[PDB]
RNA sequence: GAGCUAGCCCUGGCCAGGGUGAAGCUGGGGUGAGACCCAGUGGAGGCCCGAACCGGUGGGGGAUGCAAACCCCUCGGAUGA
RNA sequence: GAAUGCCGGCAUGAGUAACGAUAAAGAGGGUGAGAAUCCCUCUCGCCGUAAGCCCAAGGGUUCCUACGCAAUGGUCGUCAGCGUAGGGUUAGGCGGGACCUAAGGUGAAGCCGAAAGGCGUAGCCGAAGGGCAGCCGGUUAAUAUUCCGGCCCUUCCCGCAGGUGCGAUGGGGGGACGCUCUAGGCUAGGGGGACCGGAGCCAUGGACGAGCCCGGCCAGAAGCGCAGGGUGGGAGGUAGGCAAAUCCGCCUCCCAACAAGCUCUGCGUGGUGGGGAAGCCCGGGUGACAACCCCCCGAAGCCAGGGAGCCAAGAAAAGCCUCUAAGCACAACCUGCGGGAACCCGUACCGCAAACCGACACAGGUGGGCGGGUGCAAGAGCACUCAGGCGCGCGGGAGAACCCUCGCCAAGGAACUCUGCAAGUUGGCCCCGUAACUUCGGGAGAAGGGGUGCUCCCUGGGGUGAUGAGCCCCGGGGAGCCGCAGUGAACAGGCUCUGGCGACUGUUUACCAAAAACACAGCUCUCUGCGAACUCGUAAGAGGAGGUAUAGGGAGCGACGCUUGCCCGGUGCCGGAAGGUCAAGGGGAGGGGUGCAAGCCCCGAACCGAAGCCCCGGUGAACGGCGGCCGUAACUAUAACGGUCCUAAGGUAGCGAAAUUCCUUGUCGGGUAAGUUCCGACCUGCACGAAAAGCGUAACGACCGGAGCGCUGUCUCGGCGAGGGACCCGGUGAAAUUGAACUGGCCGUGAAGAUGCGGCCUACCCGUGGCAGGACGAAAAGACCCCGUGGAGCUUUACUGCAGCC
RNA sequence: CGAUGUCGGCUCGUCGCAUCCUGGGGCUGAAGAAGGUCCCAAGGGUUGGGCUGUUCGCCCAUUAAAGCGGCACGCGAGCUG
RNA sequence: UGGGAGAGGGUGGUGGAAUUCCCGGAGUAGCGGUGAAAUGCGCAGAUACCGGGAGGAACGCCGAUGGCGAAGGCAGCCACCUGGUCCACCCGUGACGCUGAGGCGCGAAAGCGUGGGGAGCAAACCGGAUUAGAUACCCGGGUAGUCCACGCCCUAAACG
RNA sequence: CCGAGGGUAGGGCCCGUGACUGGGGCGAAGUCGUAACAAGGUAGCUGUACCGGAAGGUGCGGCUGGAU
């Protein structure tokens, strides 16, 4: 059947982007903690 | 006169439709049409907060002239009768000898060609608006504002009316759709006339599907639903409601008034409505 | 987390083919005028048959599967909610 | 040493199942250490509205080439989407940006929130919508509307010439719009040609032919030609388009109006630039100076912003045009010409899939365009085929049981069975004909029949053209011919009668329920006078609605037809300015503490004191409720009738052994040879009943019953046959499970059902194909049941709070 | 209770005998035929249908007869459901 | 041709009396009702009186034993639209007439559908009485409906 | 070819009969009430609507075939 993964360049950086993550309270506190722990990356890689 | 169909269908059988028999202009106005902006029953949050809203055909905004003391002694002409999807009234098109030109509500028995008027001298004659101490005791009247300078406000759907009963200081008695008994200022517009197409109450959506087309989504009862739904939810089988009629929230559906006791306007409502 | 799913909003797109043949219209009849009658035209419809498309009724298979819901035969909707 | 322990390692099952669509293969010749598997050829089969081609998303080098075979590939491998390396993606015109706005988002103004933050007009952002300038061919191993050739075009800058009141985020016009149906004329595409060009071919009995086979074009600037779209012209007045305004809007007059005039598109032609087959011979070359013409069909695409009808009434903004304001009229704009200038990003390749989503090269999922011919009424259906692409990444045998998918069957014909489940029957078309009932539509494809091929002959209309021929779409008549049989293959209804339930089309438990459930028009009650009620939110603010009682919220009922009875005592709701109860507060009889005293401090009765509750009313399509015993008629039986107890009132109409009836397979009737079901009745309704509606109801239904016809492998009752498996050989090689095992039967015994204890019987060791009685076989720490002062959803007149409201 | 799948059916049997039939008998209110009752006897046999999910039971038409029980109310790693 | 009478019909308008209701004042222990009662209503201020407002239907006197119409039937007043009818004059046509199966139309009340309306009245229904009972007559309430529009129904002691 | 007739399918008319149900007629001495005939103790009849064990009752409109 369809499966839950429908990967979309725009929606993937628009939802959990880099951008999307610096603008609220909790996104930041994502790349807070990404950077704490020492991510090499600190949001999902999207072609755009 | 609303008309029927033959049962070439099962839905055909009950459906009718308005007559158009007034509809002079088939497409609007161009410079007075805005997007009428769907909402889907949904607020600024985005909640669903009026329910089983959306889907429905695709309109366009009819700007109305709602004041009309804009334009107090100018005549203008009734050039057109269009329909409008926004209200139940059909809506004429006036081309003010001004060159303005701008939509009111159509009351009955206006004819294109014909002129109308506003302000404190107009004749007292259908479609013309005027304040509402200038108009004779017991003359029929529609889209009268509530408040001076406000906008009309009551008396705009189809067929409806408004009765001045009696006056009163610098207020008028007026008898509303509803049958209750008000006052309003006496500087309050009103517009002489019912309001057109009363035949609007007549008609038969004949199927489910054109109540879809209004973007009338379907209506789910409490009782078919569960009890973290509804009040009337659930039992085994069918179930009478068991409890004091309920709202999806908990309220009383049955009897509880639910007007504001202290509002203002209590010292101006005469007598609660009819029927 | 609404890239699944549910609903809605904005903007696009899709629906072979055949069948039935509403209103209206014109003529003709009828009449005081009407109603209504007949033929033709017309092409209405949560209309009919049926692909695509959307479904998932019955049965069989499958059952450490081709598949964590599939396959085959059958069947429902297919201009509309 | 055990924790269904944790991490790892390695066994067992086992050379076992399997090796992923039953579209299918065979041979020759290559290559190489090695070949069913790579390359080439010939033959065969498969897709062909796809299993071919072109976009998009997603993927991200996977593309091309050389070089490889450890691992990946379900086998093999010399091959590869694999490994190493090199190469490869070229744009003013294609797509996107330097343009536009949509929902939405964001957000100077502003508003709100303990903080974080939430809002919000403008404006900004935001696209597959609007706007915008490139078509054809050639070329590379691999990119091409990008390189190249040919012919076109766009914008920016600057110059020149001519013209003009120039000038904009300002104003206006325009952009600018649905659905069904659709004309005219074209193009895309296709069919035929006795005409035109072509390498040839003559077979096996005939044919040297009006024979066969192949091909007969594509793009093109301005002019012109055909077809369309868009479009009044002038004048005067003018108070409106938030300044202005010759524009636009409004009014008056002459004028031009099926016209035309102008302009804008499509199509054709068009200088010119290309293309060019089979076949033959190493993608090449030839063919070839290739020819490139005629007739027909004909789009759903184009002209287009076309026409008509309809109701559910069908975006915005920029470009573009027009108007003027500051300004400036040495400027500026417009037109034409010339030169110059023209940036960033994507472009490989896969793309219904072995490269995307599904852990896999996974029978699953994936939006758009093109989708050729013939025949079958049509069609994107079906069969077969073109172009093109494939034979599905294990094979070789054998020809058991059994399994799956499939074919047939003597006689019977539902006797099968929970049920004709399944499978038959029927099957398209044309014609004849067609019932109850009905809301007059329907029921209807009802039912049931006849027809259907081919040849010859006579003919009616329609389309093109010309009014003819030809081509072409519908037919009609007559005489015939063959077969078992002419929708001869493929696709393509079994029918009926009768109940129940729901009116209907729809909707639903994604992944065990499609239903009688939801929904539905329609009916009723109730709330709401607008800063509405109601909803979401602390709020601001939103929704409601830019709506206004013919409207909007809530609730039940559920088309339609005929209907919807009695009870307001209780609960709710509604009304009630009295009475009663009632908090804070007021009031302050009167006491209390303390101080030498003024004082300070404390307690405090009467009485005034809202909402709510009490009380008085109303109210059922509000929550709900609608009796018991005894007696009575001139056969009997039974009670129209009475007596009395109780209630707030004792169930009306209609219906009833029912989707409800317990006794129950009630009784009687029909159907049947026989009928616990079915249908029709009866009424002692355990325990129907009137909007949780009551009784019906045409039509509808993949709903649930009962009957009949047809026809059958469902059955008596099985038989044979087909292929894919099972089996055997070569290759690759899992799984759950598993205390160890050297693991028989009986009768006993044992924690009460023993391979394992006792006694007796039986039994050489080890396998293979099979079957399932046991191993209280396996997967799952029973989901039933109980227990836990475990958990959670839900309820309410349980308790206690809180939101909200008063 | 870290699971002993539970009605009925179908398929496949097998066992018991307190015997439905068939075979041998005694007694009889056994004349014959036909029965009744009891004794021996498990070798074989013990049908097809309508109703119901049914086991059972009732019925139809037969029959020599239309036996009754056990086998985890035999039998779901055999099927049905 | 010229006149006359008439509630003949249809539409729109509109006038006053009375009833109920609401509002203000004023006023108090009962009102109402019957054969007598009771239910009912009234100190939560009724009845009785004054002023105010809304709403409906029906039109007193005139009114008659009258008029009109084909019958059903039609009654405040105004205007519009329209039928019949009668009379005078003796002008016109020249038997054009009578009836009338069928057909068509009209057709009290009640009733039916869809809107509206709703004062008073009132089937049904509830209560109080009466009675042996009283599913009645009598009393207090009261839903259709009576009324408007359109469409049905087509009955009658539709009678002279 | 026509053709008695036979078969298959679907209709229309008629008759008989059917559990049960609907009223109707009639039947020396049943039960209930008293509706009508007098003002029949509510004048009565009527068309219609609703209602009630039954006769009947009530509403509406009409008739006199009504009385004083
Ligand atoms: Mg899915
Ligand atoms: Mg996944
Ligand atoms: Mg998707
Ligand atoms: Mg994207
Ligand atoms: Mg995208
Ligand atoms: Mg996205
Ligand atoms: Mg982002
Ligand atoms: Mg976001
Ligand atoms: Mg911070
Ligand atoms: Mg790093
Ligand atoms: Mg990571
Ligand atoms: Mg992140
Ligand atoms: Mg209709
Ligand atoms: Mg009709
Ligand atoms: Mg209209
Ligand atoms: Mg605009
Ligand atoms: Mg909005
Ligand atoms: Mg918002
Ligand atoms: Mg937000
Ligand atoms: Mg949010
Ligand atoms: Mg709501
Ligand atoms: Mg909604
Ligand atoms: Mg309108
Ligand atoms: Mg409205
Ligand atoms: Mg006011
Ligand atoms: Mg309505
Ligand atoms: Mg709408
Ligand atoms: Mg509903
Ligand atoms: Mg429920
Ligand atoms: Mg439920
Ligand atoms: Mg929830
Ligand atoms: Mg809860
Ligand atoms: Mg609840
Ligand atoms: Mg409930
Ligand atoms: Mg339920
Ligand atoms: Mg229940
Ligand atoms: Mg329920
Ligand atoms: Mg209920
Ligand atoms: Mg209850
Ligand atoms: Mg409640
Ligand atoms: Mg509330
Ligand atoms: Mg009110
Ligand atoms: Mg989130
Ligand atoms: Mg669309
Ligand atoms: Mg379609
Ligand atoms: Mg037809
Ligand atoms: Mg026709
Ligand atoms: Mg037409
Ligand atoms: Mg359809
Ligand atoms: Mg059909
Ligand atoms: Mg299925
Ligand atoms: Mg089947
Ligand atoms: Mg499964
Ligand atoms: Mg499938
Ligand atoms: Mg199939
Ligand atoms: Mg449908
Ligand atoms: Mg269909
Ligand atoms: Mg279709
Ligand atoms: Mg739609
Ligand atoms: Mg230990
Ligand atoms: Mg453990
Ligand atoms: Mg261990
Ligand atoms: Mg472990
Ligand atoms: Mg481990
Ligand atoms: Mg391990
Ligand atoms: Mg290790
Ligand atoms: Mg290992
Ligand atoms: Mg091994
Ligand atoms: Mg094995
Ligand atoms: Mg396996
Ligand atoms: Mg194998
Ligand atoms: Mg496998
Ligand atoms: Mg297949
Ligand atoms: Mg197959
Ligand atoms: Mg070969
Ligand atoms: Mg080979
Ligand atoms: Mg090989
Ligand atoms: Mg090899
Ligand atoms: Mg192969
Ligand atoms: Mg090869
Ligand atoms: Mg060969
Ligand atoms: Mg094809
Ligand atoms: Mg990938
Ligand atoms: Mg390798
Ligand atoms: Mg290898
Ligand atoms: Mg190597
Ligand atoms: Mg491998
Ligand atoms: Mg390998
Ligand atoms: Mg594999
Ligand atoms: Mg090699
Ligand atoms: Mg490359
Ligand atoms: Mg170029
Ligand atoms: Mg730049
Ligand atoms: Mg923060
Ligand atoms: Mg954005
Ligand atoms: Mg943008
Ligand atoms: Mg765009
Ligand atoms: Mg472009
Ligand atoms: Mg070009
Ligand atoms: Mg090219
Ligand atoms: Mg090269
Ligand atoms: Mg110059
Ligand atoms: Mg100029
Ligand atoms: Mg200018
Ligand atoms: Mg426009
Ligand atoms: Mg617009
Ligand atoms: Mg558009
Ligand atoms: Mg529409
Ligand atoms: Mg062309
Ligand atoms: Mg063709
Ligand atoms: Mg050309
Ligand atoms: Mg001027
Ligand atoms: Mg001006
Ligand atoms: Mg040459
Ligand atoms: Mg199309
Ligand atoms: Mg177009
Ligand atoms: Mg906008
Ligand atoms: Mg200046
Ligand atoms: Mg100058
Ligand atoms: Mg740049
Ligand atoms: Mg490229
Ligand atoms: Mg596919
Ligand atoms: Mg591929
Ligand atoms: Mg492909
Ligand atoms: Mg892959
Ligand atoms: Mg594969
Ligand atoms: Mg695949
Ligand atoms: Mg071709
Ligand atoms: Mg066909
Ligand atoms: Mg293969
Ligand atoms: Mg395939
Ligand atoms: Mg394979
Ligand atoms: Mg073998
Ligand atoms: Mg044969
Ligand atoms: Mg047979
Ligand atoms: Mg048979
Ligand atoms: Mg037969
Ligand atoms: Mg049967
Ligand atoms: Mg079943
Ligand atoms: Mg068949
Ligand atoms: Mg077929
Ligand atoms: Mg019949
Ligand atoms: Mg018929
Ligand atoms: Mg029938
Ligand atoms: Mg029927
Ligand atoms: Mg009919
Ligand atoms: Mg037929
Ligand atoms: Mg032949
Ligand atoms: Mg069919
Ligand atoms: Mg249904
Ligand atoms: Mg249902
Ligand atoms: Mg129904
Ligand atoms: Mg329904
Ligand atoms: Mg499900
Ligand atoms: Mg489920
Ligand atoms: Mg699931
Ligand atoms: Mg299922
Ligand atoms: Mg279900
Ligand atoms: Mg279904
Ligand atoms: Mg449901
Ligand atoms: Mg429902
Ligand atoms: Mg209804
Ligand atoms: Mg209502
Ligand atoms: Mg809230
Ligand atoms: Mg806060
Ligand atoms: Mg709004
Ligand atoms: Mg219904
Ligand atoms: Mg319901
Ligand atoms: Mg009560
Ligand atoms: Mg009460
Ligand atoms: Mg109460
Ligand atoms: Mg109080
Ligand atoms: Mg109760
Ligand atoms: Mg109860
Ligand atoms: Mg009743
Ligand atoms: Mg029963
Ligand atoms: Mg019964
Ligand atoms: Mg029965
Ligand atoms: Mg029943
Ligand atoms: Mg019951
Ligand atoms: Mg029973
Ligand atoms: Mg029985
Ligand atoms: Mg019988
Ligand atoms: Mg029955
Ligand atoms: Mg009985
Ligand atoms: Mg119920
Ligand atoms: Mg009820
Ligand atoms: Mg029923
Ligand atoms: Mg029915
Ligand atoms: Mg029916
Ligand atoms: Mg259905
Ligand atoms: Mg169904
Ligand atoms: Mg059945
Ligand atoms: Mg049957
Ligand atoms: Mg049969
Ligand atoms: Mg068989
Ligand atoms: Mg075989
Ligand atoms: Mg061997
Ligand atoms: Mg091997
Ligand atoms: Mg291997
Ligand atoms: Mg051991
Ligand atoms: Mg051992
Ligand atoms: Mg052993
Ligand atoms: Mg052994
Ligand atoms: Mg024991
Ligand atoms: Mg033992
Ligand atoms: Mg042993
Ligand atoms: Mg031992
Ligand atoms: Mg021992
Ligand atoms: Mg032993
Ligand atoms: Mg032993
Ligand atoms: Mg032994
Ligand atoms: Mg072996
Ligand atoms: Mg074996
Ligand atoms: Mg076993
Ligand atoms: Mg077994
Ligand atoms: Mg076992
Ligand atoms: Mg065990
Ligand atoms: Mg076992
Ligand atoms: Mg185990
Ligand atoms: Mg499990
Ligand atoms: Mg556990
Ligand atoms: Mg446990
Ligand atoms: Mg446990
Ligand atoms: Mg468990
Ligand atoms: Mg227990
Ligand atoms: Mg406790
Ligand atoms: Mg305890
Ligand atoms: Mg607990
Ligand atoms: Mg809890
Ligand atoms: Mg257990
Ligand atoms: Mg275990
Ligand atoms: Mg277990
Ligand atoms: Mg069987
Ligand atoms: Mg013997
Ligand atoms: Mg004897
Ligand atoms: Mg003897
Ligand atoms: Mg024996
Ligand atoms: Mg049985
Ligand atoms: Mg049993
Ligand atoms: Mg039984
Ligand atoms: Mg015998
Ligand atoms: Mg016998
Ligand atoms: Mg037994
Ligand atoms: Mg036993
Ligand atoms: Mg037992
Ligand atoms: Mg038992
Ligand atoms: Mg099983
Ligand atoms: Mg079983
Ligand atoms: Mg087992
Ligand atoms: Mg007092
Ligand atoms: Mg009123
Ligand atoms: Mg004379
Ligand atoms: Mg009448
Ligand atoms: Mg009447
Ligand atoms: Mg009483
Ligand atoms: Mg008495
Ligand atoms: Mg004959
Ligand atoms: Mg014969
Ligand atoms: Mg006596
Ligand atoms: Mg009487
Ligand atoms: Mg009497
Ligand atoms: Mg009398
Ligand atoms: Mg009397
Ligand atoms: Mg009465």
């Amino acid at each position: 059947m369809k499966r839950t993964w429908q990967p979309n360049r725009r929606k993937r950086a628009k939802t959990h982007g880099f951008r999307a993550r610096m603008r609220t309270p909790g996104g930041r506190k994502v790349l807070k903690r990404r950077r704490q722990k020492g991510r090499w990356r600190l949001t999902p890689a999207v072609r755009k | 006169a609303v008309k029927k169909f033959k049962p070439y269908t099962p839905s055909r059988r009950f459906m009718t439709v308005a007559d158009f028999s007034e509809i002079t202009k088939t497409e609007p106005e161009k410079s007075l049409v805005k997007p009428l902006k769907k909402t889907g029953g949904r607020n600024n949050q985005g909640r669903i907060t009026v329910r089983f809203r959306g889907g429905g055909h695709k309109r366009l905004y009819r700007i109305i002239d709602f004041k009309r003391w804009d334009k107090v002694g100018i005549p203008a002409k009734v050039a057109a009768i269009e329909y409008d999807p926004n209200r139940s009234a059909r809506i004429a098109l006036l081309h003010y000898v001004d060159g303005e030109k701008r939509y009111i509500i159509a009351p009955d028995g206006l004819q294109v060609g014909q002129q109308v008027v506003a302000g404190p001298d107009a004749p007292i004659q259908v479609g013309n608006a005027l304040p509402l101490r200038f108009i004779p005791v017991g003359t029929v009247v529609h889209a009268v504002e509530l408040e001076p300078k406000k906008g009309a406000k009551l008396a705009r759907a189809a067929g409806t009316s408004a009765q001045i009963q009696g006056r009163e200081g610098d207020y008028v008695i007026l008898r509303l759709p509803s049958g209750e008994l008000r006052k309003v200022h006496g500087e309050c517009y009103a517009t002489v006339g019912a309001v057109g197409n009363a035949d609007h109450k007549n008609i038969v959506l004949g199927k489910a599907g054109r109540s879809r087309w209004l973007g009338r989504r379907p209506h789910v009862r409490g009782a078919a639903m569960n009890p973290v739904d509804h009040p009337h939810g659930g039992g085994e089988g069918r179930a009478p409601r068991g409890r004091p009629p309920a709202s999806p929230w908990g309220w009383q559906t049955k009897g509880l008034k639910t007007r504001k006791r202290r509002k203002p306007s209590s010292r101006f409502i005469i007598a609660r409505r009819k029927k």
